[PDB]
Protein backbone atom coordinates (compact mmCIF):
# COMPACT_ATOMS: atom_id res chain seq x y z
CA UNK A 1 0.00 0.00 0.00
CA UNK A 2 0.91 3.44 -0.85
CA UNK A 3 -1.62 5.46 0.41
CA UNK A 4 -1.23 7.77 4.39
CA UNK A 5 -2.90 6.97 7.68
CA UNK A 6 -3.51 9.06 10.78
CA UNK A 7 -3.87 7.35 14.17
CA UNK A 8 -3.62 9.04 17.56
CA UNK A 9 -2.05 7.56 20.76
CA UNK A 10 -2.28 8.19 24.53
CA UNK A 11 1.14 8.08 26.13
CA UNK A 12 4.71 9.78 25.40
CA UNK A 13 6.53 6.69 25.39
CA UNK A 14 3.89 4.81 23.44
CA UNK A 15 4.07 7.35 20.70
CA UNK A 16 8.15 7.18 20.33
CA UNK A 17 7.78 3.51 20.33
CA UNK A 18 4.92 4.04 17.42
CA UNK A 19 7.53 6.15 16.03
CA UNK A 20 9.88 4.59 15.91
CA UNK A 21 8.31 1.56 14.11
CA UNK A 22 6.45 4.22 11.74
CA UNK A 23 10.11 5.05 10.53
CA UNK A 24 11.77 1.33 10.14
CA UNK A 25 8.54 0.55 8.48
CA UNK A 26 8.18 3.35 5.99
CA UNK A 27 12.19 3.33 5.74
CA UNK A 28 11.92 -0.92 4.97
CA UNK A 29 9.69 -0.34 1.56
CA UNK A 30 12.88 1.06 0.08
CA UNK A 31 15.15 -1.82 0.50
CA UNK A 32 15.89 -3.57 -2.13
CA UNK A 33 13.75 -7.07 -2.66
CA UNK A 34 17.25 -9.07 -3.21
CA UNK A 35 18.56 -7.69 0.07
CA UNK A 36 15.11 -8.49 2.40
CA UNK A 37 15.29 -12.13 0.36
CA UNK A 38 18.96 -12.41 1.80
CA UNK A 39 17.87 -11.51 4.97
CA UNK A 40 14.88 -13.60 5.27
CA UNK A 41 16.62 -16.62 3.91
CA UNK A 42 19.39 -16.00 6.97
CA UNK A 43 16.14 -15.80 9.54
CA UNK A 44 15.35 -19.24 7.98
CA UNK A 45 18.85 -20.71 8.70
CA UNK A 46 18.47 -19.60 12.22
CA UNK B 1 25.68 -7.42 18.87
CA UNK B 2 25.41 -9.98 21.61
CA UNK B 3 22.64 -12.56 20.23
CA UNK B 4 19.77 -12.44 22.36
CA UNK B 5 17.27 -14.86 22.64
CA UNK B 6 13.47 -13.89 22.98
CA UNK B 7 10.95 -16.66 23.56
CA UNK B 8 7.37 -15.83 22.05
CA UNK B 9 4.34 -18.34 22.89
CA UNK B 10 2.52 -18.36 19.63
CA UNK B 11 2.69 -18.27 15.91
CA UNK B 12 0.74 -14.90 15.76
CA UNK B 13 2.99 -12.76 18.25
CA UNK B 14 6.62 -14.51 16.77
CA UNK B 15 5.21 -13.18 13.35
CA UNK B 16 4.64 -9.73 14.05
CA UNK B 17 7.90 -9.21 16.13
CA UNK B 18 9.86 -10.80 13.28
CA UNK B 19 8.06 -8.22 10.89
CA UNK B 20 8.95 -5.64 13.35
CA UNK B 21 12.67 -6.78 13.66
CA UNK B 22 13.25 -7.09 9.87
CA UNK B 23 12.23 -3.67 9.32
CA UNK B 24 14.53 -2.35 12.02
CA UNK B 25 17.54 -4.24 10.95
CA UNK B 26 16.85 -3.92 7.45
CA UNK B 27 16.97 0.15 7.78
CA UNK B 28 21.17 -0.36 8.14
CA UNK B 29 20.85 -1.35 4.29
CA UNK B 30 19.86 2.38 3.04
CA UNK B 31 22.28 4.46 2.10
CA UNK B 32 22.12 8.23 3.97
CA UNK B 33 20.65 9.74 0.68
CA UNK B 34 17.83 7.62 1.20
CA UNK B 35 17.33 8.51 4.51
CA UNK B 36 18.14 12.01 3.25
CA UNK B 37 15.26 12.52 1.03
CA UNK B 38 12.83 10.33 3.91
CA UNK B 39 13.79 13.15 6.59
CA UNK B 40 13.11 15.80 4.27
CA UNK B 41 10.07 14.65 3.30
CA UNK B 42 8.46 13.62 6.54
CA UNK B 43 9.98 17.34 8.06
CA UNK B 44 7.67 18.61 4.68
CA UNK B 45 4.46 16.41 6.15
CA UNK B 46 4.74 18.49 9.49
CA UNK B 47 4.22 21.78 7.56
CA UNK B 48 0.54 20.57 7.27
CA UNK B 49 0.20 19.42 10.83
CA UNK B 50 -2.45 16.85 12.03
CA UNK B 51 -5.55 18.27 14.22
CA UNK B 52 -9.14 17.26 15.02
CA UNK B 53 -11.65 19.07 13.00
CA UNK B 54 -13.78 16.73 10.74
CA UNK C 1 30.65 -5.63 19.39
CA UNK C 2 32.68 -2.47 21.16
CA UNK C 3 32.27 0.63 22.01
CA UNK C 4 34.97 2.53 19.04
CA UNK C 5 33.45 -0.54 16.82
CA UNK C 6 30.26 0.94 16.77
CA UNK C 7 30.71 4.27 16.56
CA UNK C 8 33.68 3.37 13.58
CA UNK C 9 30.21 1.82 11.85
CA UNK C 10 28.35 4.73 12.37
CA UNK C 11 31.14 7.43 11.35
CA UNK C 12 31.88 5.16 8.11
CA UNK C 13 27.71 4.93 7.26
CA UNK C 14 27.62 8.46 8.17
CA UNK C 15 30.73 9.87 5.97
CA UNK C 16 32.38 11.41 8.95
CA UNK C 17 35.83 11.43 7.09
CA UNK C 18 37.53 12.74 10.22
CA UNK C 19 35.77 10.73 12.98
CA UNK C 20 36.60 7.63 11.30
CA UNK C 21 40.48 8.45 10.75
CA UNK C 22 40.40 9.74 14.36
CA UNK C 23 38.43 6.39 15.72
CA UNK C 24 40.77 3.71 13.68
CA UNK C 25 43.89 5.91 15.41
CA UNK C 26 42.17 5.03 18.51
CA UNK C 27 41.76 1.70 17.94
CA UNK C 28 38.31 1.52 16.73
CA UNK C 29 37.64 -2.12 15.13
CA UNK C 30 37.66 -2.56 11.55
CA UNK C 31 36.22 -5.77 11.85
CA UNK C 32 32.94 -4.40 13.91
CA UNK C 33 30.21 -5.91 12.52
CA UNK C 34 26.37 -4.18 12.60
CA UNK C 35 23.08 -5.95 13.68
CA UNK C 36 23.20 -7.40 10.19
CA UNK C 37 26.83 -8.24 10.26
CA UNK C 38 28.15 -5.09 8.04
CA UNK C 39 31.65 -4.05 8.54
CA UNK C 40 32.96 -0.43 8.29
CA UNK C 41 33.82 -0.85 4.79
CA UNK C 42 30.75 -2.60 3.86
CA UNK C 43 28.56 0.46 5.69
CA UNK C 44 30.88 3.36 3.54
CA UNK C 45 29.92 1.01 0.10
CA UNK C 46 26.40 1.00 0.97
CA UNK C 47 26.39 4.85 1.88
CA UNK C 48 28.82 5.80 -1.24
CA UNK C 49 31.53 7.38 0.98
CA UNK C 50 34.72 6.56 -1.57
CA UNK C 51 37.43 8.24 0.73
CA UNK C 52 35.90 6.49 3.84
CA UNK C 53 36.19 3.12 1.66
CA UNK C 54 39.75 3.75 0.45
CA UNK C 55 40.93 4.90 4.26
CA UNK C 56 39.49 1.45 4.85
CA UNK C 57 41.21 -0.80 1.95
CA UNK C 58 44.33 0.43 3.23
CA UNK C 59 44.06 -1.48 6.58
CA UNK C 60 43.84 -5.27 7.59
CA UNK C 61 39.59 -5.08 6.97
CA UNK C 62 38.87 -7.86 4.79
CA UNK C 63 37.44 -6.93 0.97
CA UNK C 64 35.88 -9.44 1.14
CA UNK C 65 33.49 -9.71 4.48
CA UNK C 66 30.44 -11.00 4.23
CA UNK C 67 27.55 -10.26 6.67
CA UNK C 68 24.96 -12.47 8.05
CA UNK C 69 23.10 -11.90 4.44
CA UNK C 70 26.26 -13.09 2.70
CA UNK C 71 26.64 -9.68 1.35
CA UNK C 72 30.01 -8.37 0.44
CA UNK C 73 31.17 -4.67 0.43
CA UNK C 74 30.97 -5.36 -3.48
CA UNK C 75 27.22 -6.42 -3.46
CA UNK C 76 26.18 -3.65 -1.63
CA UNK C 77 28.53 -0.60 -4.08
CA UNK C 78 26.96 -2.62 -6.57
CA UNK C 79 23.46 -2.82 -5.77
CA UNK C 80 23.46 1.37 -4.51
CA UNK C 81 25.25 2.38 -7.98
CA UNK C 82 28.46 3.49 -6.46
CA UNK C 83 31.00 2.78 -9.08
CA UNK C 84 33.80 4.76 -8.49
CA UNK C 85 33.58 2.27 -5.27
CA UNK C 86 32.77 -0.72 -7.10
CA UNK C 87 36.16 0.14 -9.22
CA UNK C 88 38.34 0.56 -6.02
CA UNK C 89 36.90 -2.82 -4.34
CA UNK C 90 37.91 -4.49 -7.73
CA UNK C 91 41.03 -3.19 -7.72
CA UNK C 92 41.90 -4.01 -3.76
CA UNK C 93 41.00 -7.60 -4.71
CA UNK C 94 36.83 -8.12 -3.94
CA UNK C 95 35.78 -11.61 -5.35
CA UNK C 96 33.69 -10.57 -8.32
CA UNK C 97 31.50 -13.73 -7.80
CA UNK C 98 31.01 -13.71 -4.01
CA UNK C 99 27.26 -15.13 -3.50
CA UNK C 100 25.12 -13.87 -0.97
CA UNK C 101 22.43 -16.52 0.87
CA UNK C 102 19.88 -16.31 -1.75
CA UNK C 103 23.33 -17.00 -4.61
CA UNK C 104 23.07 -13.21 -5.84
CA UNK C 105 26.40 -12.23 -7.31
CA UNK C 106 27.15 -8.24 -7.73
CA UNK C 107 25.96 -8.64 -10.94
CA UNK C 108 23.05 -9.79 -10.23
CA UNK C 109 22.27 -7.07 -7.75
CA UNK C 110 23.85 -4.83 -10.44
CA UNK C 111 21.43 -6.24 -13.16
CA UNK C 112 18.12 -5.47 -10.39
CA UNK C 113 19.27 -2.17 -9.62
CA UNK C 114 19.60 -1.21 -13.20
CA UNK C 115 23.22 0.42 -12.95
CA UNK C 116 24.73 -0.18 -17.13
CA UNK C 117 28.21 0.74 -16.07
CA UNK C 118 28.69 -1.22 -12.30
CA UNK C 119 27.63 -4.44 -15.25
CA UNK C 120 30.22 -3.53 -17.63
CA UNK C 121 32.49 -3.12 -15.31
CA UNK C 122 31.57 -6.17 -13.20
CA UNK C 123 31.87 -8.57 -16.66
CA UNK C 124 35.55 -6.46 -17.09
CA UNK C 125 36.80 -7.99 -13.92
CA UNK C 126 35.59 -11.47 -15.25
CA UNK C 127 31.90 -11.53 -13.42
CA UNK C 128 29.90 -15.07 -14.14
CA UNK C 129 27.08 -14.14 -16.24
CA UNK C 130 25.77 -17.71 -15.99
CA UNK C 131 25.72 -17.72 -12.27
CA UNK C 132 22.25 -18.61 -10.98
CA UNK C 133 20.39 -17.42 -7.72
CA UNK C 134 18.16 -19.42 -5.74
CA UNK C 135 14.93 -18.68 -7.27
CA UNK C 136 17.09 -20.12 -10.78
CA UNK C 137 17.54 -16.60 -12.49
CA UNK C 138 20.09 -15.29 -13.89
CA UNK C 139 21.66 -11.43 -14.00
CA UNK C 140 20.35 -11.57 -17.75
CA UNK C 141 16.55 -13.03 -16.37
CA UNK C 142 16.86 -10.72 -13.32
CA UNK C 143 17.48 -7.41 -15.85
CA UNK C 144 14.36 -8.45 -17.98
CA UNK C 145 12.17 -8.76 -14.63
CA UNK C 146 13.04 -5.39 -14.00
CA UNK C 147 12.84 -4.07 -17.41
CA UNK C 148 16.79 -3.43 -17.94
CA UNK C 149 16.80 -4.15 -21.54
CA UNK C 150 19.93 -2.29 -21.89
CA UNK C 151 21.33 -4.20 -19.71
CA UNK C 152 20.14 -7.54 -20.82
CA UNK C 153 21.21 -6.81 -24.01
CA UNK C 154 25.24 -6.00 -22.33
CA UNK C 155 24.46 -9.33 -20.71
CA UNK C 156 23.10 -11.54 -23.71
CA UNK C 157 26.43 -10.13 -25.51
CA UNK C 158 28.76 -11.56 -22.90
CA UNK C 159 27.14 -15.12 -22.35
CA UNK D 1 0.93 -22.18 21.95
CA UNK D 2 4.11 -23.69 20.78
CA UNK D 3 7.08 -22.26 22.28
CA UNK D 4 9.03 -20.27 19.91
CA UNK D 5 12.40 -18.91 19.80
CA UNK D 6 13.16 -15.22 18.30
CA UNK D 7 17.23 -14.60 17.73
CA UNK D 8 18.12 -10.85 18.36
CA UNK D 9 20.86 -8.69 17.42
CA UNK D 10 21.69 -6.20 20.43
CA UNK D 11 19.84 -5.00 23.47
CA UNK D 12 18.24 -2.32 21.75
CA UNK D 13 16.48 -4.15 19.21
CA UNK D 14 15.67 -6.78 21.98
CA UNK D 15 14.70 -4.48 24.67
CA UNK D 16 12.38 -2.75 22.16
CA UNK D 17 10.30 -6.18 20.86
CA UNK D 18 10.42 -7.74 24.85
CA UNK D 19 7.89 -4.03 25.62
CA UNK D 20 6.13 -5.13 22.54
CA UNK D 21 5.75 -8.12 23.03
CA UNK D 22 5.04 -7.32 27.31
CA UNK D 23 1.81 -5.11 25.56
CA UNK D 24 0.51 -8.04 23.41
CA UNK D 25 0.51 -10.75 26.18
CA UNK D 26 -0.67 -8.90 28.88
CA UNK D 27 -4.04 -7.64 27.34
CA UNK D 28 -5.16 -11.13 28.39
CA UNK D 29 -5.30 -10.12 31.84
CA UNK D 30 -7.70 -7.03 31.06
CA UNK D 31 -11.66 -7.96 31.75
CA UNK D 32 -14.12 -7.41 28.39
CA UNK D 33 -15.54 -4.36 30.27
CA UNK D 34 -12.12 -2.73 30.26
CA UNK D 35 -11.92 -3.52 26.70
CA UNK D 36 -15.09 -2.11 25.86
CA UNK D 37 -14.66 0.92 28.15
CA UNK D 38 -11.55 1.15 26.00
CA UNK D 39 -13.40 0.31 22.96
CA UNK D 40 -16.32 3.31 23.51
CA UNK D 41 -13.56 5.58 24.09
CA UNK D 42 -11.77 4.79 20.47
CA UNK D 43 -15.12 4.79 19.14
CA UNK D 44 -16.10 8.00 20.40
CA UNK D 45 -12.08 9.39 19.63
CA UNK D 46 -13.46 8.89 16.10
CA UNK D 47 -16.03 11.31 16.18
CA UNK D 48 -13.43 14.07 15.82
CA UNK D 49 -11.34 12.83 12.61
CA UNK D 50 -7.93 13.68 12.58
CA UNK D 51 -7.21 15.91 9.13
CA UNK D 52 -4.21 17.50 8.23
CA UNK D 53 -4.96 21.61 8.52
CA UNK D 54 -2.54 23.84 10.52
CA UNK E 1 2.54 10.01 30.38
CA UNK E 2 -1.37 10.88 29.32
CA UNK E 3 -1.54 13.04 26.73
CA UNK E 4 -2.44 12.75 22.94
CA UNK E 5 -0.41 12.55 19.65
CA UNK E 6 -0.91 12.07 16.02
CA UNK E 7 0.93 10.56 13.58
CA UNK E 8 0.53 9.11 10.08
CA UNK E 9 2.04 6.65 8.31
CA UNK E 10 2.42 5.41 4.56
CA UNK E 11 0.72 1.77 3.48
CA UNK E 12 -2.23 -0.03 4.84
CA UNK E 13 -0.27 -2.79 6.20
CA UNK E 14 2.00 -0.20 8.44
CA UNK E 15 -0.95 1.06 9.93
CA UNK E 16 -2.85 -1.92 10.64
CA UNK E 17 0.30 -2.95 12.56
CA UNK E 18 0.99 0.55 14.34
CA UNK E 19 -2.92 0.13 15.00
CA UNK E 20 -1.96 -3.26 16.71
CA UNK E 21 0.55 -2.00 18.97
CA UNK E 22 -1.28 1.26 19.55
CA UNK E 23 -3.67 -0.42 21.07
CA UNK E 24 -1.70 -3.28 23.18
CA UNK E 25 0.60 -0.40 23.81
CA UNK E 26 -2.54 1.71 25.47
CA UNK E 27 -4.36 -1.59 26.95
CA UNK E 28 -0.95 -2.58 28.55
CA UNK E 29 -1.25 0.49 31.09
CA UNK E 30 -4.97 -0.73 32.60
CA UNK E 31 -2.87 -4.28 33.68
CA UNK E 32 -2.46 -3.88 37.08
CA UNK E 33 1.45 -3.23 38.28
CA UNK E 34 1.15 -6.74 40.39
CA UNK E 35 0.42 -8.68 37.00
CA UNK E 36 2.56 -7.10 35.26
CA UNK E 37 5.52 -7.55 38.05
CA UNK E 38 4.67 -11.30 38.04
CA UNK E 39 5.03 -11.33 33.74
CA UNK E 40 8.50 -9.62 34.27
CA UNK E 41 9.49 -11.94 36.82
CA UNK E 42 8.68 -15.01 34.40
CA UNK E 43 10.49 -13.80 31.42
CA UNK E 44 13.55 -13.27 33.71
CA UNK E 45 13.29 -17.10 34.60
CA UNK E 46 13.51 -17.60 31.35
CA UNK F 1 -2.70 -25.98 21.49
CA UNK F 2 -5.66 -27.55 20.18
CA UNK F 3 -8.60 -25.34 17.87
CA UNK F 4 -11.33 -26.27 20.18
CA UNK F 5 -9.00 -25.11 23.15
CA UNK F 6 -8.47 -21.61 21.41
CA UNK F 7 -12.25 -21.46 21.04
CA UNK F 8 -13.43 -22.61 24.26
CA UNK F 9 -10.35 -19.94 25.78
CA UNK F 10 -12.36 -16.74 23.71
CA UNK F 11 -15.69 -18.26 24.76
CA UNK F 12 -14.99 -18.27 28.23
CA UNK F 13 -13.27 -15.01 28.04
CA UNK F 14 -16.01 -13.14 26.52
CA UNK F 15 -18.75 -14.72 28.04
CA UNK F 16 -20.51 -16.90 25.28
CA UNK F 17 -22.07 -19.34 27.98
CA UNK F 18 -23.75 -21.35 24.85
CA UNK F 19 -20.91 -21.21 23.31
CA UNK F 20 -18.68 -22.56 25.87
CA UNK F 21 -21.18 -25.44 27.10
CA UNK F 22 -21.29 -26.34 23.10
CA UNK F 23 -17.55 -26.57 22.61
CA UNK F 24 -16.95 -28.94 25.91
CA UNK F 25 -19.52 -30.87 24.57
CA UNK F 26 -17.21 -31.22 21.40
CA UNK F 27 -14.23 -32.07 23.60
CA UNK F 28 -12.42 -28.91 23.78
CA UNK F 29 -9.57 -29.28 26.54
CA UNK F 30 -10.64 -27.51 29.55
CA UNK F 31 -7.37 -27.87 30.18
CA UNK F 32 -6.28 -25.28 27.31
CA UNK F 33 -3.88 -22.48 27.82
CA UNK F 34 -3.21 -19.04 26.36
CA UNK F 35 -0.36 -17.15 25.70
CA UNK F 36 0.17 -16.40 29.09
CA UNK F 37 -0.74 -20.22 30.55
CA UNK F 38 -4.58 -18.84 31.65
CA UNK F 39 -6.95 -22.08 31.11
CA UNK F 40 -10.53 -21.12 30.13
CA UNK F 41 -11.39 -21.07 34.12
CA UNK F 42 -8.80 -18.32 34.80
CA UNK F 43 -10.20 -16.24 31.43
CA UNK F 44 -14.12 -16.66 33.06
CA UNK F 45 -12.15 -15.38 36.67
CA UNK F 46 -10.87 -12.52 35.07
CA UNK F 47 -13.82 -11.43 32.86
CA UNK F 48 -16.21 -12.07 35.34
CA UNK F 49 -18.25 -14.84 33.58
CA UNK F 50 -19.98 -16.64 37.27
CA UNK F 51 -22.05 -19.09 35.10
CA UNK F 52 -19.19 -20.36 32.90
CA UNK F 53 -16.92 -20.39 36.39
CA UNK F 54 -19.71 -22.70 37.99
CA UNK F 55 -19.72 -25.02 33.98
CA UNK F 56 -16.04 -25.41 34.33
CA UNK F 57 -15.71 -26.17 38.08
CA UNK F 58 -18.35 -29.23 37.04
CA UNK F 59 -15.49 -30.71 34.76
CA UNK F 60 -11.76 -31.79 36.02
CA UNK F 61 -10.11 -28.29 35.14
CA UNK F 62 -7.66 -27.85 38.22
CA UNK F 63 -9.15 -25.14 40.49
CA UNK F 64 -5.58 -24.24 41.33
CA UNK F 65 -4.22 -24.31 38.08
CA UNK F 66 -0.75 -21.76 37.76
CA UNK F 67 -0.87 -19.56 34.44
CA UNK F 68 2.96 -18.46 33.58
CA UNK F 69 3.22 -16.00 36.09
CA UNK F 70 1.94 -18.04 38.79
CA UNK F 71 -1.57 -16.76 38.98
CA UNK F 72 -4.40 -19.05 39.83
CA UNK F 73 -8.26 -18.37 38.77
CA UNK F 74 -8.67 -16.91 42.49
CA UNK F 75 -6.04 -14.35 41.93
CA UNK F 76 -7.64 -13.42 39.10
CA UNK F 77 -10.78 -13.34 40.12
CA UNK F 78 -9.53 -11.14 43.45
CA UNK F 79 -7.60 -8.87 41.83
CA UNK F 80 -10.34 -7.63 39.38
CA UNK F 81 -13.08 -7.66 42.18
CA UNK F 82 -15.36 -10.63 41.26
CA UNK F 83 -16.85 -11.42 44.85
CA UNK F 84 -19.11 -13.66 43.62
CA UNK F 85 -16.76 -15.84 42.00
CA UNK F 86 -14.25 -15.74 44.74
CA UNK F 87 -16.66 -17.57 46.53
CA UNK F 88 -17.70 -20.46 44.54
CA UNK F 89 -13.69 -21.50 43.73
CA UNK F 90 -12.93 -20.95 47.43
CA UNK F 91 -15.90 -23.64 47.69
CA UNK F 92 -14.41 -25.47 44.82
CA UNK F 93 -11.24 -25.90 46.88
CA UNK F 94 -9.27 -22.98 46.00
CA UNK F 95 -6.16 -22.78 47.31
CA UNK F 96 -6.69 -19.35 49.47
CA UNK F 97 -2.46 -18.97 50.07
CA UNK F 98 -1.44 -19.65 46.56
CA UNK F 99 1.49 -17.69 45.64
CA UNK F 100 2.40 -16.39 42.45
CA UNK F 101 5.81 -15.76 40.94
CA UNK F 102 6.53 -12.30 42.82
CA UNK F 103 4.80 -13.58 45.85
CA UNK F 104 1.62 -12.36 46.08
CA UNK F 105 -1.41 -14.13 47.65
CA UNK F 106 -5.45 -13.68 46.54
CA UNK F 107 -5.03 -10.91 49.72
CA UNK F 108 -2.27 -9.15 48.60
CA UNK F 109 -3.94 -9.16 44.91
CA UNK F 110 -7.65 -7.78 46.77
CA UNK F 111 -5.53 -5.32 48.96
CA UNK F 112 -3.65 -3.36 45.87
CA UNK F 113 -7.23 -2.96 44.17
CA UNK F 114 -9.30 -2.63 47.44
CA UNK F 115 -12.06 -4.83 47.42
CA UNK F 116 -12.74 -5.25 51.03
CA UNK F 117 -15.59 -7.38 50.73
CA UNK F 118 -13.22 -9.63 48.90
CA UNK F 119 -10.51 -9.35 51.96
CA UNK F 120 -12.93 -10.09 54.15
CA UNK F 121 -14.04 -13.33 52.44
CA UNK F 122 -10.64 -14.48 51.68
CA UNK F 123 -9.79 -13.97 55.37
CA UNK F 124 -12.83 -15.63 56.43
CA UNK F 125 -11.27 -18.83 54.04
CA UNK F 126 -8.05 -18.35 56.02
CA UNK F 127 -5.73 -16.36 54.15
CA UNK F 128 -2.09 -15.16 55.65
CA UNK F 129 -1.61 -11.98 56.91
CA UNK F 130 1.65 -12.64 57.20
CA UNK F 131 2.58 -13.66 53.85
CA UNK F 132 5.39 -10.91 52.53
CA UNK F 133 5.87 -10.79 48.41
CA UNK F 134 9.18 -10.81 46.84
CA UNK F 135 9.86 -6.92 47.86
CA UNK F 136 9.04 -7.66 51.81
CA UNK F 137 5.34 -6.63 51.81
CA UNK F 138 2.12 -8.02 53.65
CA UNK F 139 -1.13 -7.47 52.11
CA UNK F 140 -1.26 -4.47 54.93
CA UNK F 141 1.68 -3.04 53.30
CA UNK F 142 0.27 -2.96 50.00
CA UNK F 143 -3.27 -1.52 50.89
CA UNK F 144 -1.03 1.34 53.05
CA UNK F 145 0.78 1.88 49.86
CA UNK F 146 -2.83 1.91 47.52
CA UNK F 147 -4.28 4.38 50.57
CA UNK F 148 -7.13 1.34 51.40
CA UNK F 149 -6.85 2.50 55.00
CA UNK F 150 -10.48 0.25 55.91
CA UNK F 151 -8.71 -3.25 54.14
CA UNK F 152 -5.69 -1.96 56.35
CA UNK F 153 -7.25 -1.73 59.24
CA UNK F 154 -9.55 -5.35 58.40
CA UNK F 155 -5.88 -6.94 58.22
CA UNK F 156 -4.32 -5.41 61.35
CA UNK F 157 -7.25 -6.57 62.88
CA UNK F 158 -6.50 -10.12 61.72
CA UNK F 159 -2.70 -9.78 62.28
Amino acid sequence: DEDTYYLQVRGRKNFEILMKLKESLELMELVPQPLVDSYRQQQQLL
Amino acid sequence: DELLYLPVRGRETYEMLLEIKESLELMQYLPQHTIETYRQQQQQQHQHLLQKQT
Amino acid sequence: GSDLGKKLLEAAQTGQDDEVRILMANGADVNAMDMVGMTPLHLAAVNGHLEIVEVLLKTSADVNAQDYQGETPLHLAAIWGHLEIVEVLLKAGADVNANDLVGHTPLHLAAWSGHLEIVEVLLKHGADVNAQDKFGKTAFDISIDNGNEDIAEVLQKAA
